């Protein structure tokens, strides 16, 4: 069975750049590819309903190609509208499969995260819950790793991360991580720290605080 | 009518749902043709032109 | 314009079960093969299931094949997806899209989609109880308060089954947290509160949790 | 025995949507009219939906008429019941019932019943948030913190729109409580922490619960 | 079609012959059925076509009537027969039910013994306060519990549960739990439970002062 080898997994560019992407089928199909855009948390939008075959109502900047095994998508000078994911699809009669989508994004130089750690407010803590927040305020590119340590003990399974998409004035990513603990468990330990690694950092960055200090 | 084309009439009854469904599906294609393709009426529009 | 409207998605537990549905507007599904798609937290689209025109053929992606069932209603224009014993990676946005074109054919792409509905399969399949004492302040009453356990049931005995007279173990109540709680009590002679030991044996077979709690005066 | 098993019970909110289903064994459903029934809070039954053989007719009680929708899918032996715009009086056990006999007729009782599944409609149709300050420790960061609300959105602004540079409001997270949380933040010159009084003007627009909170150094 | 059933509760002794009546608002011919329902169980069919006993249903169950008046007779109540029962009009593609009748073992009136329990320190340290009011060994089943905090009538923050009839003394018991966060419980001092019951000539209140 077919698997799609879409490349790259992320494309970096800017307004007015002409860009090309490529989906390569693991075994040959009869030019049964189509291409979609997807904006974050939205439904995908169909661009090209057969390889090189643009859907009506789609902006004329779009294009593509197909050879029965190797295929392309191309955009003829990106708009600020175009900085979304793009997915290839192979569609058979009663099944389909998709590429791991090419994320199109606004380019800049590498920038390391400014890291900040916030203890729980006393007002939260008296209710019985402690939410410790770690903020990576601005960085580029998107890929970063945050780990929590409580009394130098690497934590696992008690945190939730979300990343804001590219900032409108500098195109950096930002991450915040929330470590959640009942008031009981939080008052059991002293230091609460978050440790960060990223493309711009030569060594991990750790921010910490001592409970009550 | 199957006896008229020389096909033994039990070929209808043994296939009666298949034949009913192919008639119904083929009438469906007429709407798709005539709705989509204004050039299908080419003789009548030629006479009016 | 035409519309599709997914419904039923929300929080779920691993090895628990849910059913999605999709309604439509401005069109009839009776002409169309109808498909379920999802976007996992990893960001990629996965196809999930489809059901043909005339409800003839049902097909699935191999991660959900056998576990899920797709269904339809050509008259009121609804599609359904039963999700028996969900996996953690069944967590996704689940979209309902129609196979379609201006002129239909034996093979077309997905030309209209609904806004999608979120499903989250939380990984805690069973939760083991907490047990707390109901301390005795003639005849006195004491007991145990089993709490925060999922699914039912919990069994309770007292002194390993030697104390049965006067015992009431109540039906569980379902809390607004989605977790169960029940209390088991017993009345006994006040004179025995100093000498006799009272232990409630709480067994929760679904989590393989056993707790023996001794109940004594404060 | 004839085997029926319901699925898709649990908690729901007023104005919310759910889908029940039932599957079967030891019979094929196609020869039977199939029903849904519920047990309302007084311990009394109510009939809820019936779908005939071949899905010819669908009838409902007046309480659920136009709100709900029954469906069936005989080729896998399943029956479904959509419950859009649930209301607190829909809180009941629900069951999937076979209309039938040792010899089926044009009008019959309900013979085989599944063990049932519970549905609870909690009155929390618009649960208002809890809103809390994130206090500033050359550039400082401050903010506000929203917990425990449903449905979305909770909306936030800084000083009724007087502050906009450096403002971020994060996407909401679904907690294990089944309720949303989020946070809103702004970065400002540290020198202004003494002179400028930062405030966040908020609203849970579904409940129209308008909130304010001053954010100042601790 | 609409139906009425009487009595809503029928109290009787083992071995008795009892009748339960259903009345239809308009003639339904003999298109009526009868169902037995145990607590926590789906209903089981007893009779249909007004009098037709289902295969395997014991002969002590019988039904009669036509038009607007129907009766279910149980001739010699056995312990298994103390249950919920419901008359049910049925038509080609629909049905409707009456309000039901509950059949219980009769005994003398017994007033509840009332007990109130404050939240345990352990639970209270976790941030939640669950007081529990207990109504022990009362008969008949109807009882009303009202919670008052500082003389303030509570509403919407309590749940109740009731036992089935005790196998030895035929009484009921009831537990009511008032649930409040630690933040809301420490606000008010006295926590009371006002019980009314056929066995009480005036309501009984059990209370405690927080701390
Ligand atoms: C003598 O010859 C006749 C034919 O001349 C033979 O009859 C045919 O027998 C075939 C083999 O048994 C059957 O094929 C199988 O059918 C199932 C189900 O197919 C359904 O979809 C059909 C297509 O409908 C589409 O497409 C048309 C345009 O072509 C549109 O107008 C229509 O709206 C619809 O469009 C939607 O769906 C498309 C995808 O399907 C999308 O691309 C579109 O965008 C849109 O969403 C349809 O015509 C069929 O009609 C029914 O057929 C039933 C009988 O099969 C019948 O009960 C019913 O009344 C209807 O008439 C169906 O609704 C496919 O799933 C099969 O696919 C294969 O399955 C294999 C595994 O089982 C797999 O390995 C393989 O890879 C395939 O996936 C297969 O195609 C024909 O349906 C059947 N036709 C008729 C008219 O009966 C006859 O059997 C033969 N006899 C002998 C002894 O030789």
């Amino acid at each position: 069975d077919v698997v799609m080898t879409q490349s790259p997994s992320t494309l970096s560019a800017s307004v007015g750049d002409t860009i090309t992407i490529t989906c390569r089928a693991s075994q040959s199909i009869e030019t049964w590819l189509a291409w979609y855009q997807q904006k974050p948390g939205k439904a995908p939008k169909l661009l090209i309903y057969k390889a090189s075959t643009l859907k009506t109502g789609v902006p004329s900047r779009f294009s593509g190609s197909g050879s029965g095994t190797e295929f392309t998508l191309t955009i003829s000078g990106l708009q600020f509208d175009d900085f979304a994911t793009y997915h290839c699809q192979h569609y058979a009669g009663y099944s389909a499969t998709f590429g791991q989508g090419t994320r199109v994004e606004i380019k800049r130089t590498v920038a390391a995260p400014s890291v900040f750690i916030f203890p729980p407010s006393d007002e939260q803590l008296k209710s019985g819950t402690a939410s410790v927040v770690c903020l990576l305020n601005n960085f580029y590119p998107r890929e970063a790793k945050v780990q929590w340590k409580v009394d130098n003990a690497l934590q696992s399974g008690n945190s939730q991360e979300s990343v804001t998409e590219q900032d409108s004035k500098d195109s950096t990513y930002s991450l915040s991580s929330t470590l959640t603990l009942s008031k009981a468990d939080y008052e059991k330990h002293k230091v609460y720290a978050c440790e960060v690694t990223h493309q711009g950092l030569s060594s991990p960055v750790t921010k910490s605080f001592n409970r009550g200090e | 009518r199957f006896n008229g084309i020389g096909v033994t009439q039990n070929v209808l009854y043994e296939n009666q749902k298949l034949i009913a469904n192919q008639f119904n599906s083929a009438i469906g294609k007429i709407q798709d043709s005539l709705s989509s393709t204004a050039s299908a009426l080419g003789k009548l529009q030629d006479v009016v032109n | 314009e035409v519309q599709l409207v997914e419904s039923g998605g929300g929080l779920v537990k691993a090895g628990g079960s849910l059913i999605l549905s999709c309604g439509v507007s401005n069109f009839r599904i009776s002409a169309h093969t109808m498909n379920w798609v999802r976007r996992v937290p990893g960001g990629g689209l996965e196809w999930v299931a489809s059901i043909s025109t005339s409800s003839t053929y049902r097909d699935y992606a191999d991660a959900v094949k056998g576990r899920f069932t797709v269904s339809r209603d050509d008259l009121e224009d609804f599609v359904y997806l039963q999700m028996h014993k969900m996996r953690v990676e069944d967590t996704a946005i689940y979209y309902c899209a129609r196979k379609g074109s201006d002129r239909l054919s034996d093979n077309d792409p997905f030309d209209a989609w609904g806004p999608g509905t979120v499903v989250t399969v939380s990984p805690a399949s069973t939760k083991g109880p907490s047990v707390f004492p109901l301390a005795p302040s003639g005849t006195a009453a004491l007991g145990c308060l089993v709490k925060d356990y999922f699914p039912e049931p919990v069994t309770v005995s007292w002194n390993s089954g030697a104390l049965t007279s006067g015992v009431h173990t109540f039906p569980a109540v379902l809390q607004s947290s989605g977790l169960y709680s029940l209390s088991s009590v017993v009345t006994v002679p006040s004179s025995s509160l100093g000498t006799q030991t009272y232990i409630c044996n709480v067994n929760h077979k679904p989590s393989n949790t056993k707790v023996d709690k001794k109940v004594e005066p404060k």
